[PDB]
């Protein structure tokens, strides 16, 4: 629930002003949109180890986590390398059960099975998992003199 | 909680259920909603054995699938390497045959057409050993280099 | 690198036990030399030293510290901040306290995230979507001066300009710098372990020459203290001696 | 031979037929997801009229250009090459067919089908990617105006094939800015914390806690009902609690009005930047185009900079390395031959054969291009990497 | 993000 | 509070968030007689020297 | 405040199954106690540098830590690479002061 301006000025600028001095940094970028999500991309000059770069970036990020909004801290900030060695794609089709049920079944029964195969480096599942959703009706709250914080 | 009782529960002003987190994206395969998974190969891993193993494991797991479900592998990047290897072998055999024919046509004996056949594959194996020593891999560019050489 | 990794791991286990203020400001780790490689000044004539300090922090320091070999850059100053000077003799005529001022400032300068109208898990028949935005945040001295501390029934509110003086200023009045007697803005560059001096100085000077194009109207740069000139001259003299020796032989 | 070689088009790698084509869809700004889904379903039903395609996979709400409810993308997977070994069954032919069929069918939005390059990192035809930055934070309107002025200076009076000079972002769209009246909120018992609470709770989600769902933890989230976040008249009707629990229509506190805002924000090396794309018209070196772009940017005030991005980065640094390497190789070859023959005279007699192979290769490539283009095709061969490797091989054999 | 695509196809 | 500053919040100053700090007036923290008149309060609010 | 099974399936299982594919891995093990404590042992094959292995393990753990429970995140996950067999044992003796 953060516009591009708010997201940028409150999270991305703060995170980016501290990623200066990382050994071997070439240039960096920042992107934000109205979807409520953003990222910061740092490109390093060749001849630099990627594992060391990732660890140092994580350590640098660890010194500013206390200045970000509470929601950002609750959700957390990730750090990953853009490298990838794509191998194949797997699709599960049902036509009889909703997509969330298939997502849960795949994440709980299939994904752990393919991670133990010899030669597999990483498996990524596209889609959001389950959660307990509550849908409040403001008319009822007004009728009882309550509020969302309650 | 009221002083006289008759408290207000969470189901008087809301509707509780089980759902997702975002509701943003939506995938479909040929008109029927699906769920996709991406497999990444680890550094220093054979790309053909891994695909075969994944397919076999999926075939084994298919037995316990809920009614209606199925699986598919629309894309797989392990076929290009196999095609390149097949092309390399085909060209090697064809070159051996051509060399045999030319040497027999010009030199006019069968004792001459064995030396090149014996000596070429050894050179190729030496090149393979050197590239393995340096820490390189087997891909399309390496196969093309072998075909050229 | 491995030593720094171990140090970071050891530090991450104690941050939760340090005082609140220390955590609020954060703990920094560095690995650089302690002797200045060079000092660059930013003298001008139409801006005060606070303005030039802010400009150097915003535009110059980040550029210099992602150069190859630079281990740290120190600014003898501080960036801008909104400074509030409370008069304790006026907090008594109204029966206020510092905690009231702090709470009022923290409860009226907050950021708002509204959302979107026609959100995603929407009803059928929706055809439009719009983002919603509200500012609810202060950015000028007058706005800060008009903060409310006590409503009261009479309707005569108590503002923040009534018991304080608010204006822009530095966040830390600690250090200062001068060049030949006149105030200037300076920032010391310190090398890093396993870094060359001549190459670093050349890179710094080239980058400064490039940056000079976007300077405001009136300020200039200079580097009066540099430790690579001696190295260059020593090498030149040694080579000349080598040539003389070859000729004599 | 040298003249023929110097007039060859340049590139990195030839576009391949990987077995799939890519599709992108956009709709008018401010569209919902139901319209996007309808357009995607229409596209999916249209993709079945091409026998060269096997499976169509569509993803809604996401695209490489950006993320939003009016953006979508799909991937079409074709049958194996053997089954489609005909004239118009190539990947590019299928892409053109699909784009043409989309043009006359899609009633809401537009779609574009393309064939991705072999390696995304090294792709020809990227053109010139530019990023204007403002060094003094003038704002967004000023930077957009400067970008438009730069595009006009680069397009009409320029040499960049004006059909390609275009921006690379996302146009703005209307919004619902709210102006709160602190003076009016103070005239009553209306604080400023309750305003934020109500505004952020009405139409935005909230993450409360976790709960164990049959083995693993999962989130618990609270959102308002769908019927209360669908219309603009669902916000201004949010009366705010007073000091004594009274409600203020929030119309006397805030004023709601439509405006035009940015749906995306970008930043490059710490400065606000907006992306741009271009390409030299014809018979023009990339160096001259880059120099003209730099001079044009300098023409603007002091506070707007330029900085290349992507493939333009490796061209900014002068490509004066291949010439030096080839000269060194020639010198080494001459020295080796002089040592072998024990003379400074015969090695040049041996070195005089390079032009023969160079001319042969160049003439062959040019003739094949002419023959292909003579039957309606497009020139597919250029001065790419494989050309260099083959030339080196022929040089070695002739030597 | 990176909804169904990998590096890169679906 | 009598003699030290406090970091409270942040404000947007031309494209950057910068600190907001509160401290006593200059002349109210100059001599040692400004500590001998703190006069802290008590439970009922009456100040105690 | 967790059993030996809730911690096994909500904390340790994720870290274990996500740590597959680390270059040079030989085998793994996990242990969970009823006192809200657990560990994951990661044994590599010889001929591998310990520093590179530790860096890779830290990267893998960090890029998955954004899902674990809130209290575990607030406490933190420790990484150690040390032996388990004793070398010496030094005893302190006295008759004028107690053991505390």
């Amino acid at each position: 629930g953060a516009s591009a301006q708010v997201m940028e000025g409150s999270v991305l600028s703060v995170i980016e002003r501290n990623m200066n001095g990382v050994e071997g940094l070439d240039y960096m970028s920042t992107s934000a949109d109205s979807s409520g999500s953003g990222s910061v991309s740092l490109t390093f000059t060749p001849d630099t180890d990627e594992n060391l770069a990732q660890v140092e970036v994580q350590n640098k990020l660890s010194e500013v986590l206390s200045t970000l909004p509470a929601t950002v801290q609750q959700y957390g900030v990730t750090v990953s390398k853009a490298r990838s060695n794509f191998l194949m794609i797997v699709m599960l089709s049902s036509d009889v059960q909703s997509t969330e049920e298939m997502n849960d079944y795949a994440q709980r029964n299939v994904v752990p099975e393919l991670q133990r195969i010899e030669g597999v480096g990483q498996v990524r599942l596209f889609g959001a998992q389950r959660a307990m959703r509550i849908w409040v009706d403001p008319k009822k709250l007004q009728n009882y003199n309550l509020s969302f914080a309650d | 909680a009221n002083t006289d009782g008759s408290n207000i529960y969470l189901k008087d002003v809301a509707k509780v259920g089980l759902g997702m987190e975002d509701y943003s994206s939506s995938t479909r395969l040929n008109g029927v909603n699906t769920t996709g998974m991406a497999v990444m190969l680890s550094n220093s891993g054979n790309a053909m054995a891994t695909a075969k193993a994944v397919k076999e494991r999926l075939a084994v797991l298919e037995k316990y699938f809920p009614q209606g479900m199925s699986w598919k592998t629309p894309y797989d990047t392990s076929k290009f390497v196999e095609i390149s290897i097949e092309k390399v072998i085909h060209t090697l055999i064809e070159a051996m045959v051509l060399v045999f024919v030319v040497m027999y046509l010009f030199l006019q004996n069968i004792r001459y057409t064995l030396i090149p056949t014996i000596v070429v594959p050894i050179s190729l194996l030496g090149g393979f050993a050197f590239i393995s020593y340096m820490g390189m891999s087997i891909n399309v560019l390496t196969m093309f280099a072998m075909i050229l050489v | 690198n491995l030593a720094q990794v171990e140090v970071q791991n050891k530090l991450s286990e104690v941050l939760s036990t340090l005082p609140a203020t220390v955590q609020q400001y954060g703990v920094t780790v560095s690995k650089a030399r302690s002797n200045f490689l060079m000092i660059v000044m930013l003298s001008s004539d139409v801006q005060s030293t606070e303005e030039m300090n802010d400009y150097a922090q915003r535009n110059v320091v980040p550029e210099l510290q992602r150069i190859e070999g630079v281990g740290q850059v120190r600014l003898f100053g501080a960036q801008r901040a909104m400074r509030i000077w409370v008069d304790p003799k006026k907090l008594q005529n109204y029966n206020l306290s510092f905690a009231d001022v702090g709470s009022a400032l923290s409860a009226q300068n907050i950021q708002i995230s509204a959302g979107s109208i026609g959100s995603l898990p929407a009803v059928r028949g929706q055809t439009v979507t719009a983002t919603v935005t509200a500012q609810g945040q202060l950015g000028t001295a007058e706005e800060f001066g008009n903060v409310i501390l006590r409503a009261n029934t009479d309707g005569s509110n108590i503002y923040l300009k009534d018991v304080a003086k608010v204006g822009l200023g530095m966040e830390d009045y600690s250090s200062s710098t001068r060049l030949n007697g006149v105030n200037t803005t300076g920032m010391a560059v310190m090398l890093s372990n396993s870094g060359n001096a001549m190459a670093t100085a050349k890179a710094v000077k080239e980058r400064l020459a490039v940056l000079e194009k976007y300077f405001p109207q009136g300020m200039s740069w200079k580097t009066p203290y540099d430790t690579s000139k001696f190295v260059e001259i020593s090498i030149e003299k040694v080579i000349h001696t080598l040539i003389e020796a070859m000729v004599l032989v | 031979g040298v003249f023929l070689f110097m007039r060859l088009p340049t590139s990195f790698l030839p576009t391949e037929d990987q077995g799939f084509v890519m599709v992108s869809v956009q709709l008018p700004a401010g569209a919902t997801k139901e319209r996007t889904d309808a357009t995607l379903a229409q596209v999916t039903q249209l993709a079945k009229s091409i026998p060269e395609i096997e499976n169509i996979i569509t993803v809604s709400g996401f695209s490489f250009s950006g993320s939003g409810q009016n953006m979508a993308m799909g991937f079409a997977i074709l049958k194996d090459w053997n089954e489609r070994t005909a004239s118009g069954s190539d990947a590019v032919a299928v892409a053109g067919k699909l784009t043409g069929m989309m043009m006359g069918t899609l009633k809401d939005g537009f779609g574009i089908a393309v064939v991705p390059p072999p390696i995304l990192e090294l792709g020809n035809g990227s053109g010139l990617s530019i990023n204007l930055q403002d060094r003094n934070n003038t704002g967004h309107t000023a930077l957009l105006a400067k970008r438009n002025e730069l595009i006009q200076k680069m397009r009409a009076s320029g040499l960049f094939d004006p059909s390609t000079v275009r921006a690379g972002g996302l146009e703005d769209s209307p919004q619902l800015k709210i102006d709160i009246n602190r003076a009016a909120a103070a005239a009553q018992g209306v604080s400023f914390a309750d305003i934020r609470t109500a505004l952020a709770s009405a139409l935005s989600s909230s993450y409360v806690s976790d709960f164990p769902n049959q083995g693993r933890l999962q989130r618990v989230m609270v959102q308002a009902d769908g019927d209360a976040r669908m219309q603009p008249a669902d916000i201004l009707n949010l009366t705010v609690p007073n000091s004594s629990g009274i409600a203020v229509p929030l119309s006397s506190i805030a004023t709601v009005s439509w405006q035009m805002g940015t749906e995306q924000s970008v930043r490059f090396n710490g400065y606000p930047a907006m992306e741009l794309s271009g390409s030299p018209a014809t018979g023009v070196s990339t160096g001259q185009a880059m120099e003209a772009v730099q001079k044009m940017v300098d023409e603007l005030g002091s506070g707007y900079s330029l900085e290349w991005g992507g493939q333009s980065r490796e061209e900014a640094k002068g490509g004066s390395q291949t010439i030096a390497l080839y000269a060194l190789a020639a010198v080494a070859v001459f020295l080796v031959l002089a040592a072998l023959y024990e003379s400074w005279s015969i090695p040049l007699a041996v070195l005089l054969v390079m032009p023969l192979g160079l001319a042969g290769a160049a003439a062959g490539v040019t003739g094949r291009n002419l023959f292909e283009g003579l039957l309606g095709s497009v020139p597919s061969f250029a001065n790419d990497i494989y050309f260099q490797v083959g030339f080196v091989t022929v040089m070695g054999l002739s030597a | 993000a990176t909804a169904a695509a990998x590096l890169a196809a679906t």
